[PDB]
RNA sequence: GCGCGGAGUCCGCGCACCA
RNA sequence: CAGUGAGCGGCGAGCGAAGAGGGAACGAACUCGUUGCCGAAUCGGGUCUUACAAGGCCUUAAGUUGUGGCACAAAUAUCAUUUCGUGGUUGGUGCAGGAGUGGCGAAAUUCAAGCGCAAAGCAAACCCGUUGCUGAAUACAACCCUUCAUGUGAGUAUUGAGCCAAAGAAGGUGUUAGCCCAUUGAGCCAUAAACCUGAGCGCCUCAUGAACAAGCGAGUAGCACUGUUUGGGAAUGCAGUGUCAAGUUGGCAGGUAUUUGUCUGCCAAAGUUAAAUACAGAGUAGGAAGACCGAUAGCGAACAAGUAGCGUGAGCGAAAGUUUGAAAAGCACUUUGGAAAGAGAGUGAAAUAGAACCUGAAGUCGUGACAAAGACAAUGGAAGUACCUCCAUUUCAAG
RNA sequence: UGAAAUGAGCGGAGUAUUUGAGCUGGCACGGGCACGCACUCUUCUCCGUGAUGCUCCAUGUUGGCGAUGGAAAUGGGGUGCCCCCACCCGUCUUGAAACACGGACCAAGGAGUCAAACAGACGCGCAAGGGAGGAGAUAUGGCCAGUACUUCUCUCGUACUGAAAGGGAGAUGCAAAAUGCAUCUGUGGUGUGCACACGUCAAAUCCGUUUGAUUUGCCCAACACC
RNA sequence: UCGAACCACCUAGUAGCUGGUUCACAUCGAAGUUUCCCUCAGGAUAGCUGGUGCUAGUAGAAGUAUUGUGCGGUAAAGCGAUACUUUAAAUGUGCAAACAAACCGGCCUUAGCCAACUGCAAGGCCGGAAAGAAAAGAAUUAGAGGCACCAAGUGGGCCUUCUUCGGUAAGCGGAGCAGGCGAUGCGGAAUGAACCGCUUAGGGAUAUGUGGCGUCAAAACUUAUGGGCUCAUUCUCGAUACGUAAAGGGUGUUGGUGG
RNA sequence: UAAGGCCAAUUAGUGAAUGCCCAUUAUUCCUUUGGUAAGGGCGGAAACGGAGAAAGUGUAGCCCUUCCGAUGUAGAUGUGGCCUGGAGGUUAGGACGAAGCUUAUGGCGUGAGCCUAAGAUGGACCGGCCUCUAGUGCAGAUCUUGGUUGGCGUAGCAAAGAUCUAACGGAGAUAUACUCAACAUGCAACGUUGGAUACUGGAGCGGGGAAGGAUUUCGUGCCAACGGCACUCGUA
RNA sequence: GAUGCAUCCAAGUGGUGUAUAUCGCAAACUGAUUUCUGCCCAGUGCUCUGAAUGUCAACGUGACGAGAUUCACCGACGCG
RNA sequence: UUAAUGAGAUUCCCUCUGUCCCGAGUUACUAUCUAGCGAAACGACAGUCAAGGGAACGGACUUGAAGGGCUAAGCGGGGAAAGAAGACCCUGUUGAGUUUGACUCCAGUCUGGCUCUGUGCGGCGACAU
RNA sequence: CGUAAAAGCUUGCUUGAUUAACGAUUUCCAGUACGAAUCGAGACUGCGAAAGCAAGGCCAGCGAUCCUUUGCGAUGAACAAAUCAUACCAGAGGUGUCAGAAUAAUUACCACAGGGAUAACUGGCUUUGGCGGCCAA
RNA sequence: CACUGACAGGGAACGUGAGCUGGGUUUAGACCGUCGUGAGACAGGUUGGUUUUACCCUACUUAGCUGGAAAUUGCGAGAA
RNA sequence: AACGUGUCGCGAUGGAUGACUUGGCUUCCUAUUUCGUUGAAGAACGCAGUAAAGUGCGAUAAGUGGUAUCAAUUGCAGAUUC
């Protein structure tokens, strides 16, 4: 809204806020990134390290979709299963079976310590979230 | 003086804003719910002059591709020649009577022919044909009890005497197995991932 | 930097040129 | 998807898309050439049928240097006919209903109180209250007092009773209107064709549905050089010249060049095609609006505005609301003046509303009264005093 | 002007009280005590009124003027005069009253805006999740370009790292395995560190409790070293 | 209209340069300097300033002393030449002065040192002590420590005191330390950005600072019951600092030393 | 016999700390405003001099008491801070006179401003409060457009020699208050005809044409504007 | 000496000196008559001759390699 | 070097004269006064001096000297008078005209190859043989 | 500046002038980089009987991105082989205007935005050159 | 050179351009020398080349009218 | 004295402000919606009882014919389903 601005409190002085010896002139730096290696080089390494240079391979046709693999950790696994079968679960019985490709994720990470004990069914695993999910009383099954 | 932001990049130093000495390259959508109230009422309209031929035709089910939607069905083009044969008909004929046909499409496997052939067989038996001539009655069309009792799907997708695209079923509990409990699975799929990374190099040794 | 001559060094000639 | 952990870029400034996913639309599909089987069965022109018929008869006119028919991935095969039907998109004659378009078409007070001052108020949420009650305008009119006079336009305003609403929704009418006027439905009438209706319904003519072994588009695609364009990077598309193929055992595409094997998708070099999309200084016939501008604004233009006027010309381009009043009732007549006008008289609520006539600011000027005042430029600050004051407030007797 | 007068000053009670000056009887001070430390003259003393009053305002004496008016009085406004004081505004500039630029008068107009990307601060909703957009559906067929409803998708986030092929994070105990084993109510440790709990200390208090400091336990947020 | 005509359009071309930029009060309040830049009439960057806070309110405080303990080669002094240097100040400058610290004895651990450890090094645990820092001149405080975030103006300076380098000198150029003006009036020096005094909400009373007390002009209505000295004739005796005349003469007058 | 220059006093060998004058400083008193502000009251005691008494950033501040600071260019920030056009709500006003305009009309506010009075002004709309919104505040830009203004009845209206006279025409005169024969109280200027005097001087202020112009040509009227003086006249 | 020299034009069977033809046409310098017009070719210009291989471009030829390539040979004005 | 020619540049002589010594008198039209008509430029506010200090050349400030008001004709000392965002000089990462043995290029001109492009006869080569 | 059985001179043997897991620090300083320098841990060594000393000649002697090139040990997205290209790490080719554009004249025919931040003229300050005086000489 | 008693030196925005004049200096035209490949340069020479406005304020020069001692008022009274 | 200065009452010149609005600007929608040799768009000249511009029209010229309405047009004249 107009009526919360600063030049509504800046009528009446003459300047609005710009100076009387260095003024409010056009554009007194060049215009947008210039200078970047000459006169504004200090502001760019103090803020941007990095900035110029090239880096690595190329790779020409990028698509996304082959690439798709979301991860999800061992600590999280309740956020799958609903609540009445998570009190029901109990290892050395019966377990709920989370199918992870249709809640969005591919792979399963061994961050934590898991909670409920369950079958997972996955695209990939890690080495250490096979070995814990085992030692709990759970299992992966491999999935396409 | 500048501080600490972010290096910008906003792209408008082309002549997109319509002044005194250019037309602009711009576009509102101060038009649409102006446009939105037109298609509704247009499509009320057509329902009406077809009554009572559903608004839209039959489509088939198939399977979305890539890896990260291979999950996921939705409705297709049209339906292919085998399934069509599969069905018993005349793809020309299928044409009249309300059914899209699609004659690029193939048929790979067999699950994702028989969901399109049990469709194709329930709307056949659903379907209620009026006669050309109200005089003579031939072979299998409506009397006029049911030219009476017509009535007009006016369905979004077309899909009230079929159903929406049908979904693989969920996994039951159960219990581990001994197996399961006995050896990992990461092994047998780094295996896998590793025969085939160094094939080649492998075989040519 | 490239070719010719004449006593890797030098001497001439004609050509080449994105840190 | 994506201002992109793609990519292009003195790798600087900057630039910059595609496949997949949710949707809009969708009765969406067809025609030549070629191959095989036929071979004038085709076209034009006369003439006759209610007819320049997709019909008969005749025509060398065109055409065999090829018009036309049948079959080919949604296919199962060539012919063979007579049966029942179908076609309002064969042509000729008729006959309806609808939509659209144009006209016609609704309610309730000019209700009761009268004029400067009661056609105005008070009774403290509601009820009392259909009830009560009551006058500080015995007015005012320019220094003060007496005498004579003169002074209120039109009730859509107040107050009291009452009606209409499936209509309260804006506009007009001499001040602010549901009931003074117009408008608004229900419904009625009249139509050249076209459009919609068991692909509306009859006749005549004319068509015709179902049972009964080879091939696929050549100065083309590609390649070399040059130029240009693109995010396209040992080359994304295109253009010029040189060079110039293959034969479905083939060819093209699979985003890093070459040679060699695999695998996947597709079949260029001929053609037609609705809807969903644009209208960034168009137009025709109608409509609906706005937290916009309000006559130096808003289009240059609210007006005889692309006008008057300017320039040899291409072109340039204003100012200006006519807003007197409810109504012209637009000042008869007398008197001075050559006239313009003046002084009287009259209309009107109002003439200080008298014709470019509502309101009528600032700045500048005239006139009457008053205050003073040397040359100290004027203006200005502070503190008093002389004179004035259409201003305010407080006090008048026991205070 | 006494609407709580705190007074050596206003009240009640008596005549004494105790301040100094002279003069008086162990240690100190100096080589005796000028009179340090301890045990007659000269002045007035003791006692009293809390706020059931949180705040504001209302209380003497004697004259002049004012008895309803072309009144009196106080304040404001106008104009002249006297004594004193006082360089022309805006601007650039180290420096303007400047012989530095702009400046005859008045009216109306006249200059930090709209969009898009990012950030910080503050307000609001939800939270390991938050939120669309486009579009549809039906209330809905001037009101109605609004409001009410919606899937399954998309996007930002819950995980990072490598040029890339790729890989991917709990604790304790036993143990030493180049994928060890066992438990699962739990800050990985150390130093500094709100509040709360347990005791102590000092100050005040109709005196039952406050106001500070401090020991021990656990330490939330946070910082430092591992 | 010509060292490139005229008309319309791209075009509101770009401008580190010149001009302008519209209401009130309140709380705070600068800089002309550093580094980099085809960088010198411009920027970015740190500093100075405002806003917002976070954190256990006296804490890890100080443009200042004292005591203890370190650093120094200028002034002065001296003798290369005919100022270099043994010596060596004043004014400075670094560190410390009992609550996450230091002192006294258990013990644990180290694939640290040592011939070895009951020694040494390091990290911890358990205990003790504690004028919480005496006396000897033996500190003081209008003395609450620390940590972030966001952003403005400025990057032309100038004057003075004491040091100074260049220059014959300059109201000249270049520097060091501090205070000022710029950004500020008020009271004084007749007048003056910077001198002297004092630093500012709107008003009374009392008393002062700098400067004054013959009139102008408030104050000795020309004070004293204080002492000396001075006479000057065309710019002229003299008389408020900062601020705008020398050698040499004089029996003019007043005194002092030695002869 | 300083009102000069050096020194020294404070009413003078009498006997005891300050002769006098002047600040936006110092001390003190009153009022405002703001704080890194500091305390207290806020269950209506009862009865019946006056009223009030809000758990509170900011106000006409909830009410008392107390202490300290207050200037400032460029610049930052705050404000139940002021003002203008329009929207959603709420509450009012107006023909017994709305907006606009005028002022020796006072009152309120530190101020931006707000409100009342009078109009011997006007003739139909509009005010307060809470939210929302913007083409929202002028003294100056050699600023834009309109209108005024001193200079000023001024500078000037000086090449091309020049007119005079009578009669007629015309409102354009011979235009008078007492007194007065006439002068000293109606001036100046014009068209036509006659007469006089001059000029152009045949490379002409003679008579016909082209370019350019387009009714300016003719007659009768008229004299507002125009013919930089004038008109009874005109290419008006 | 016209198959020309100078030269316009985006272009063509396009245009100008040229309706011409060396006593002509095109491009420069000096500036009547009279009397004269010296020396310098080093530089820079202009102009003329060959070494067929001094040097080079595309094209062309040969070899190596599975091929993209790589190497060698040839190569006109001009320059020297 | 040159006769003739020249609104070309220079020096001397004769004639002549208000160019001068050294100014005086006269005319016509103005100015001046009147009737009629009637502008502009410029315009912060204004308008007496001496000395002082000051952005070091004051109308306004400090201390002194003058100064009654209103007018006509002249005049050129001052108003650092008016006229125009200094044409000199410098600055800016501002221009334009012109030059070349400046950087980067384009027409034009010349030269090679391929092409347009046919039919016979010889000669010299090179690859096979 | 420092150094005397040496840091100078002669002599014997040598290559620590190599490599050095991205250790920390100083100078400039924004507490950025570059250049130079200090204290280190590991490898492999030199000299010496030994303790030790040495990763140049103490202190000036040097250089980003992109591109080219050499040394050392993953990719070319439907697969596979051999070439070719590219990538991570470490050096080398250079910017002397040295925190790093690829750059010749002239205008008197001249132009624009500005500058008293800056010259040419008066004025001010200071000196100049003028110019003779005053004591002694 | 000549006269004379004598032919001293200075200041006033290096007094004095809306007082004049315009020879010099300082635009554009043109010639020479030297310099520069060249466009052009020269603190070297030469010839030719628009000099605007006062009617305002003050000052000065002359020319008119007219108040006034509380220097316009108080009645506020001072005689060379 | 006069000229000049200041204040108040009343007049003139001037055309601001307020109220008014058949105009502008901006957004959205609906269609048997797209000119011309069968002579368009544009340009010129004319037409009324009275007629300069503007509007309408074309020698049938401020209009002929048809359908629907139902008593005007209007400055002045002129003259019911005609
Ligand atoms: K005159
Ligand atoms: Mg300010
Ligand atoms: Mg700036
Ligand atoms: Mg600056
Ligand atoms: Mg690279
Ligand atoms: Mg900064
Ligand atoms: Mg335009
Ligand atoms: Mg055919
Ligand atoms: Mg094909
Ligand atoms: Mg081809
Ligand atoms: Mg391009
Ligand atoms: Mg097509
Ligand atoms: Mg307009
Ligand atoms: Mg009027
Ligand atoms: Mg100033
Ligand atoms: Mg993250
Ligand atoms: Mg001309
Ligand atoms: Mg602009
Ligand atoms: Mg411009
Ligand atoms: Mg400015
Ligand atoms: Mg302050
Ligand atoms: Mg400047
Ligand atoms: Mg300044
Ligand atoms: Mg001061
Ligand atoms: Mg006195
Ligand atoms: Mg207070
Ligand atoms: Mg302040
Ligand atoms: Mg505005
Ligand atoms: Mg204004
Ligand atoms: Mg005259
Ligand atoms: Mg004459
Ligand atoms: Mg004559
Ligand atoms: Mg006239
Ligand atoms: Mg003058
Ligand atoms: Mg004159
Ligand atoms: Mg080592
Ligand atoms: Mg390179
Ligand atoms: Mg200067
Ligand atoms: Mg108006
Ligand atoms: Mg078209
Ligand atoms: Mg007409
Ligand atoms: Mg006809
Ligand atoms: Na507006
Ligand atoms: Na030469």
């Amino acid at each position: 809204p107009t009526r919360f601005k600063k030049c509504r409190h800046q009528r009446g002085s003459t300047f609005c806020g710009y100076g009387r010896v260095g003024k409010h002139r056009k554009h007194e730096s060049g215009r947008g990134n210039a200078g970047g290696m000459h006169h504004h080089r200090i502001n760019f390494d103090k803020y941007h390290p990095g900035y110029f240079g090239k880096l690595g391979m190329d790779h020409y046709h990028r698509k996304k979709n082959p690439m798709w693999k979301p991860t999800i950790n061992l600590n999280n696994l309740s956020r799958l299963i609903a609540a009445e079968e998570a009190a029901k679960a109990a290892k050395g019985g019966t377990l709920p079976v989370v199918d992870l490709q249709s809640s969005g994720y591919a792979k399963l990470l061994g961050n934590g310590h898991i909670q409920v004990p369950c079958i997972v069914k996955a695209r990939y695993v890690s080495k250490l979230a096979d070995k814990k999910i085992r030692k709990a009383g759970g299992a992966v099954v491999l999935q396409a | 003086p500048k501080g600490n932001n972010a290096i910008p990049h906003v792209h408008q130093k082309k002549h997109w804003n319509p002044c005194s000495s250019q037309k602009g390259n711009v576009k509102v959508f101060l038009n649409q719910p102006a446009q939105k109230h037109r298609r509704r009422r247009l499509r009320l309209l057509k329902a009406k002059k077809v009554f009572p031929r559903p608004l839209k035709a039959l489509r088939p089910q198939v399977n979305c591709p890539t890896v990260r939607h291979n999950m996921k069905r939705r409705l297709g083009r049209g339906f292919s020649p085998a399934e069509l044969k599969a069905a018993g008909l005349n793809p020309q004929y299928a044409a009249t009577i309300g059914i899209r046909v699609d004659s690029r499409r193939k048929n790979k496997s067999e699950e994702g022919m028989n969901v399109n052939v049990q469709r194709l067989k329930t709307y056949m038996s659903k379907l209620v044909l009026f006669p050309m001539n109200h005089k003579k009655v031939q072979k299998g069309e409506a009397s006029e009890e049911e030219v009476k009792a017509a009535t007009q799907d006016r369905s979004r997708f077309g899909d009230a005497a079929v159903g929406a695209v049908v979904y693989p079923s969920a996994e039951a509990p159960r219990a581990v197995s001994a197996e399961e409990k006995s050896m990992c699975v990461y092994a047998f799929l780094k295996k896998n991932h590793s025969a085939v990374r160094f094939f080649g190099t492998n075989s040519s040794r």
